């Protein structure tokens, strides 16, 4: 079965270079064209270029000329995408693609390789409890993880105990650092009677703080 | 470069429905078009190639049609797995260009947001910062607008918003707005408010609190 | 002797016993005297001299023109074989010997048709030979006073995939994708009919130019066939040595190759060069086979010379072995040595004499003793080699008839390969008796009418 | 021996169509035998020659046959900033046909192809192409392994390596028992010749109309070479399959290269990865040794034997003279892992220019004596030069050196009677294997039915 295994998430500094790989599984990389595609949430999908691993001939979208360099090593059944002089805009997810039957199509895709370009050094998160203001039948608490890098962070309540009725929002990049928050809802008879704790772990800095929510 | 105008950008539909996503190119591409599926938080799967040809393994409820510069992906009898992102791609000319995309979302009954506001923590304040959080939970449709007010006057600088994807078993959306100020600036004012504007209510749902008071 | 101890019944059966036997038809022959005995024993028994039937095998010449010293002048009254005709007479199981002289006459006319590969790699070659006509004339003048020369050229079948067929520009100028111009592709074209006006050769050659095609093997064999069977157009002369000079630096297409261009029709060995001087069946008829080429070359008495570059010399030497009479010479990469190559080939061609027999009766068998170099007799040999122009050789020949054939009159030919003249041998089988032509059917002597009386004895009539 | 030359069956195609150039037996899903016939000069839609295929139902009286329809229109695809073009004029569809299971494969070796990109091009060249059909269902597919999208300049810069532009794929063809199509392409790699193989199942499942350039991942092509012995060798002029390495799980290929090694000619036996197991060399230059090959066990030991035709072989005759008559060579496969030796038997033609050995057909066991038999064609043989087919019977020591039977052409001069042959199938179901003979020059096919033996040999 055709499978394209791409390399792991990359995290580099601006002005540097990175080389992504795409290893063919269940077939010979030499068989077809190999394309590279860039995906960003706002800008969407962009075609970088293609290569014919058999002979090494490449094509690029002029937008990426100089920035991207595509190569291949049939010996290791791998295709590569080298990016140079990286910047913030080069932060995106990258895919390698090949056709099924049609020579020119785009049918099989690798799982994708996330690339993040930041100057930020490894920073531990600041966890802040969010208790309501000094009333209803249901109460809502919260947790605020601010100023950490890089991603990700695992957030749970009462150590995975309180599961249902929770909303952990996607992290957002606050000037070179990330911010995330989570809301949880229960009945008035559950809090502050039942102790609720916010559990945040940041494998990067190897820290795992825990903040209990206190009323006012 | 050929431009691929894909529509609609999104649609709210239900299981069993027959929907159609169209694609218009800035010139003729003689069926040299493919259709792609991206399930939430996953990679891409090929659906169609050369206009009408199903990729191996793809159910027949998917079909493609069109000619010249106008094409369509059609999904008869929507399945639970069919709710995802769909993109068109042309390969008539280099460079290959993609459509803007289309997200199929689950349709449900309107629902108002549960708004909650949270003043800065003691911990953060003693550090020199001040974040006011505002949770707008479990609402539908997704089109919502938040507005921060300090002492009655709107505030735009220092606001970070974050949205969740359509929740699994209730099909609602949630939002998180956070206003961050310096300790000093946070103490220059007294009243803090966030106004939620949803199609559900003609009047904005408001939630406030007052510093130096509780 | 064997004549008497055989107990023959007739004069015919007597002569068929042995060539030494005779028959006596005399009436007054003693009681128990054998009518079939040695001619000496018969006369010893008072046998009338006129009653002796004793045929003797002989071989007298009917035409014996002397060999020519020069092949110049004349409208072909040159003799290079002698005698030209002899009458042979043989009796049952007998034999008789005769001789034949063959001369490589000096100053014999020569036709040289230059057949040139004109694919792109022969461009420099074409520049080298623009004075070959006059330079060749100068050297051949030393050997002959009747030289004619001509010129033809070939590339390959003008059809895909041998020919470039795109873009349209490539059809008019196959060299378009390079930075030059060349002729559209052509299979074979006749350029200059054999003529003694040698500057016509120089001037025709100076107007020639190369073309270009895709695959390495070329269509020369097509051109050899046409150059051979298009007699009037090429202009071969009846009385002249015919030299077909084939120059190329590449491999050659052969019969059955044509199927790569969708051509399956076998070569018909016929002329297909019309008034436009191009080979019109080039794109509809397959390349010729070695066998068919050999048949036509031999039929038209053409001496094919492979003048090819060292990279393909072995190839053409190996073909040469399958086409007897062909000679090979090493051509330089620009044909700068082709002149001496042709002169040496000509000498090599006229350095051999090989006898060939045609229309020989089944009953007759021949044996040969050759005399070459210097009166050196070489038994069981009918071909001489290492000869020079002007030299003369001879062969002793013996004919041995087996039994006596139904037909009494037969003739056959002995001709050296490539030669115009030949020895016609008119054979006559003498196994009858002169007295048979005056027999007595239903004779009163033979069983009273039931028999025939001939040659002295009584034979049983027809029907019994 | 026992083919009936008195009551023949004749099938006929249009005049000038060359109907009978190639043929084969075809069995439908029910076991009903028909005859597929190629006619590579049949007129197409634009009143221009494109070739065609006919599927003749069996009938003792013969007659006309219905067409097996294929798309004859030229195609254009503008894609990837390039223009793909097929050209079907004079493509010779039906220059080869083969049947396997209920599928028919008919090839057009001279179909041309070109790719345009701005002012550049690949060059318009005969890549050849094959058309596949499943007559009963109507399914159609194509296979053209030599089509490429590389521009002319790239070949020049790379010294014309791996140049498949003049393949003429389908020039010869054969299908393995497992259903792998093997195409001979004598023009491949700048006229060295190559082989292309792919499973029929995968050819059908990967083909879609309009694509023109598509991938058949399970396919396998042979290799280019730097050895001058192979230059202009037309490797793939003829192809066949058989068992020659003792391992029944593997299928071996037999490939003819009639002009291999400066026209010496050769035949090679290869494994399915195109590795050479044996090489038989021609005996005489330009004899076209390898023009035709046949695989069949003739001496009843269960081991496949090889027959090679050299239609232009020149026999030595009195007075140092040579006579082109053609020749066939028999190689018996030895026991266990051993090399094929010298030929076990040499069959030589008698008629000048007869081209004995132009075609060789296994007949199965014609006379039912336990030994397989063969037919050899001499398309211009016979005392009248009209064409002859000779039958040779198998025996414990190989083949009989004298023909058991001779079939003289029933057609007029120039018919090329015998140019195509096929046997080993019982078409009338009388228990005896029959023989079909093509005469493309007369646009007809003759069916010879085997009958019970009169007096055995
Ligand atoms: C024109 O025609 C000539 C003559 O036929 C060809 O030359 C022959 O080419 C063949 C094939 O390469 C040669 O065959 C080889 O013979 C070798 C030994 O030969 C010896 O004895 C001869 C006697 O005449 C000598 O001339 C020669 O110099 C040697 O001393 C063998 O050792 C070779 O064996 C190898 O190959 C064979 C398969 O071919 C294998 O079976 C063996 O195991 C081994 O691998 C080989 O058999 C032959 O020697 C050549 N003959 C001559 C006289 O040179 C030309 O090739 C041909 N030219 C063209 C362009 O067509
Ligand atoms: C060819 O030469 C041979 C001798 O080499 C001749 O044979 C001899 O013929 C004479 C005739 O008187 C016999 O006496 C000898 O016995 C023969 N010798 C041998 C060795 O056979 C032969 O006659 C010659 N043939 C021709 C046609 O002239
Ligand atoms: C035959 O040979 C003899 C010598 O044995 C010779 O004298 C004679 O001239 C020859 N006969 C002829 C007619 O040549
Ligand atoms: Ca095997
Ligand atoms: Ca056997
Ligand atoms: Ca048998
Ligand atoms: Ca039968
Ligand atoms: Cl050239
Ligand atoms: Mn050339
Ligand atoms: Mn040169
Ligand atoms: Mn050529």
């Amino acid at each position: 079965e055709v499978q394209l295994q791409q390399s792991g998430a990359e995290l580099v500094k601006p002005g540097a270079s990175v080389k992504l790989s795409c290893t063919a599984s269940g077939f010979n990389i030499k068989d077809t064209y190999v394309h590279w595609v860039k995906q960003r949430p706002e800008q969407g999908l962009e075609w970088i270029g293609r290569i014919d691993p058999a002979n090494g001939y490449t094509k690029y979208d002029p937008k990426f000329q100089g920035k991207a360099t595509i190569t291949a090593d049939t010996s290791s059944n791998t295709a590569y995408l080298q990016l140079s002089s990286l910047t913030s805009e080069d932060t995106a997810v990258y895919y390698c693609v090949r056709p099924l039957y049609d020579y020119y199509a785009m049918d099989y895709w690798g799982q994708g390789t996330s690339v993040t370009v930041s100057s930020a050094k490894t920073t531990a998160p600041s966890v802040y409890p969010l208790a309501p203001v000094c009333t209803g039948s249901s109460v809502t608490l919260g947790c605020l993880v601010k100023g950490y890098f890089p991603e990700p962070v695992t957030l749970t309540w009462n150590s995975g105990s309180l599961s249902s009725g929770v909303h952990t929002f996607p992290a957002v990049l606050q000037s070179d650092l990330y911010t995330l928050s989570s809301s949880v809802t229960v009945t008035s008879s559950t809090w502050p009677s039942q102790s609720i704790t916010c559990n945040v772990a940041h494998p990067a800095s190897s820290t795992k703080v825990d903040k209990k929510i206190e009323p006012r | 470069d050929i431009l691929m105008t894909q529509s609609p950008s999104s649609m709210s539909v239900s299981l069993g429905d027959t929907v159609s996503i169209t694609c218009h190119a800035s010139q003729g591409i003689s069926s040299n078009i493919g259709w792609l599926q991206q399930k939430p938080g996953k990679s891409f799967m090929g659906l169609i190639y050369y206009g009408t040809n199903l990729v191996d393994g793809v159910p027949s409820r998917f079909s493609g049609s069109g000619s010249g510069a106008d094409y369509s992906l059609t999904i008869s009898s929507l399945d639970s797995e069919d709710f995802a992102d769909y993109y068109c791609v042309q390969y008539a000319q280099l460079p290959y260009t993609f459509g803007g995309g289309t997200k199929l979302e689950i349709k449900r009954a309107d629902a108002a947001p549960t708004v909650s506001i949270f003043p800065p923590s003691s911990e953060q304040l003693t550090s020199g910062g001040a974040s006011v959080v505002c949770f707008l939970n479990n609402f539908y449709p997704k089109d919502i607008n938040v507005k921060w007010k300090i002492d009655g006057s709107e505030r735009q600088n220092g606001v970070l918003n974050s949205w969740t994807d359509q929740d699994s078993k209730d099909s609602t959306y949630s939002m998180s707005s956070t206003l961050t100020l310096t300790k000093d600036e946070y103490e220059r004012h007294n009243s803090y408010t966030c106004e939620a504007t949803h199609k559900t209510s003609t009047s904005p749902i408001v939630k406030s609190f007052n510093r130096n008071e509780c | 002797n064997i004549c008497t101890t055989r107990g023959v019944s007739s004069c015919q059966q007597c002569l068929a016993v042995s060539p030494m036997c005779a028959w006596c038809s005399d009436e007054a022959l003693p009681l128990g005297s054998p009518r079939c005995d040695l001619k000496e024993n018969l006369l010893k028994d008072n046998c009338a001299p006129e009653s002796i039937e004793f045929p003797v095998s002989e071989a007298r010449v009917l035409e014996d023109r002397p060999l020519s010293d020069k092949g110049s002048g004349d409208s072909s009254q040159v003799t290079q074989v002698s005698p030209q005709r002899i009458a042979l007479r043989l009796r049952p199981d007998d034999s008789k010997n005769f001789s034949i002289q063959v001369r490589q006459v000096e100053d014999y006319p020569v036709d040289i048709y230059y057949l040139m590969d004109l694919s792109y790699s022969m461009k420099d070659d074409l520049w080298s030979i623009q004075n070959l006509g006059t330079k060749l004339a100068t050297q051949m003048r030393k050997l002959t006073s009747n030289l004619r020369i001509g010129f033809g050229a070939f590339v390959d079948k003008p059809v895909s995939p041998y020919m470039y067929i795109s873009p349209p520009e490539a059809l008019e100028n196959p060299c378009y994708d390079m930075k030059t111009t060349c002729l559209p592709m052509f299979g074979y074209k006749h350029v200059l009919t054999l003529t003694d006006q040698v500057t016509r050769f120089n001037e025709e050659v100076k107007k020639q130019s190369v073309s270009r095609n895709r695959d390495a093997p070329e269509g020369g064999f097509d051109a050899i066939m046409q150059a051979t069977v298009c007699d009037e157009k090429i202009g071969w002369r009846n009385d002249a040595s015919h030299l077909l000079v084939f120059t190329t630096d590449a491999k050659t297409h052969i019969a059955l190759d044509g199927r790569l261009a969708g051509i399956v029709q076998p070569n018909d060995g016929q002329c297909h060069v019309g008034s436009d001087n191009h080979y019109s069946a080039s794109t509809t008829m397959d390349y010729p086979s070695l066998g068919l080429m050999t048949e036509k070359l031999s039929q038209k008495n053409i001496n094919l010379i492979f003048a090819v570059t060292e990279n393909v010399v072995n190839l053409y030497q190996n073909y040469s072995e399958l086409i007897p009479g062909t000679t090979v010479g090493v051509l330089s990469m620009d044909s700068s040595n082709v002149l001496q190559l042709i002169v040496d080939a000509y000498g090599k061609i006229r350095s051999k004499v090989e006898l060939e027999v045609r229309d020989l009766p089944e009953e007759l068998s021949l044996s040969f003793n050759a005399t070459c170099l210097n009166n050196e007799v070489i038994p069981g040999l009918k071909s001489c080699m290492g000869l020079k122009i002007g030299d003369t050789v001879s062969f002793s020949i013996e004919a041995k008839v087996r039994g006596c054939p139904q037909e009494k009159e037969k003739s056959f030919t002995i001709k050296p390969v490539g030669f115009k003249d030949s020895l016609i041998v008119q054979v006559t089988f003498d196994c009858d008796c002169a007295c048979q032509a005056q027999a007595e059917p239903n004779s009163h002597r033979c069983n009273n009418g039931n028999g025939t009386f001939e040659c002295g004895v009584c034979r049983c009539g027809p029907g019994w | 021996l026992n083919l009936d030359p008195v009551q023949l069956t004749f099938y006929a195609g249009p005049n000038g169509s060359q109907f009978g150039f190639s043929l084969d037996f075809h069995k439908d899903s029910h076991g009903r035998v028909a005859i597929v016939v190629g006619a590579p000069r049949t007129l197409g839609p634009s009143q221009e020659e494109t070739g065609g295929v006919f599927l003749c139902p069996w009938r003792a009286e013969g007659g006309q046959c219905p067409s097996l329809l294929f798309d004859l229109r030229d195609e254009t695809r503008n894609v990837g900033s390039q223009t793909l073009q097929t050209f079907k004029a004079r493509q010779g569809l039906g220059a080869s046909v083969v049947s396997w299971s209920d599928v028919i494969v008919a090839c057009a070796p001279w179909q041309h192809w070109n790719v345009l990109e701005k002012t550049e091009e690949a060059e318009k060249t005969p890549v050849g192409s094959c058309f596949l059909a499943q007559p009963e269902s109507g399914r159609r597919a194509e296979y053209s392994p030599c089509r490429g999208n590389t521009l002319s300049r790239i070949y020049v810069e790379n010294d014309f390596s791996w140049d498949k532009r003049y393949c003429e794929a389908g020039f010869s063809s054969v299908v393995t028992q497992a259903g792998e199509l093997v195409l001979g392409a004598p023009g491949g790699y700048y006229f060295l010749g190559l082989l292309a193989q792919a499973p029929v199942a995968d050819i059908f499942s990967s083909y879609r109309p309009g694509i023109l350039l598509w991938h058949v991942s399970s396919q396998s092509l042979s290799f280019d070479s730097s050895n001058p012995e192979y230059f202009d060798g037309y490797w793939g002029y003829s192809v066949a399959v058989g068992e020659f390495d003792g391992d029944l799980n593997t299928t071996e290929y037999v490939v003819g290269a009639p002009t291999w090694s400066w026209t010496l000619g050769a035949v090679e036996i290869l494994d399915s990865y195109y590795q050479r197991l044996h090489r038989l060399r021609g005996e005489q230059m330009a004899s076209y040794f390898g023009h035709s090959v046949a695989v069949t066990d003739v001496n009843g030991d269960g081991r496949h034997d090889l027959l090679v035709g050299a239609p232009l072989y020149m026999e030595s005759r009195a007075d140092r003279k040579l006579a082109e008559v053609g020749r066939v060579y028999l190689f018996l496969q030895p026991r266990g892992p051993h090399a094929l030796g010298a030929p076990s038997l040499l069959l030589t033609g008698t008629q000048l220019y007869g081209r004995f050995g132009s075609a060789i057909a296994p007949l199965g066991d014609l006379d039912r004596d336990g030994y397989n038999d063969i037919a050899v064609a001499a398309p211009y043989g016979g005392p009248s030069g009209r064409g002859q087919v000779l039958v040779f019977l198998g025996q414990s020591e190989g083949l009989r050196s004298r023909p058991s039977q001779v079939l003289d052409s029933p057609f007029p001069t120039g018919s090329a009677f015998g140019f195509s042959l096929r046997g080993a199938v019982d078409i009338d179901d009388n228990g005896y294997p029959d023989l079909i003979v093509g005469a493309y020059g007369a646009n007809q096919v003759a069916v010879y039915r085997a009958q019970p033996v009169v007096k055995a040999s």
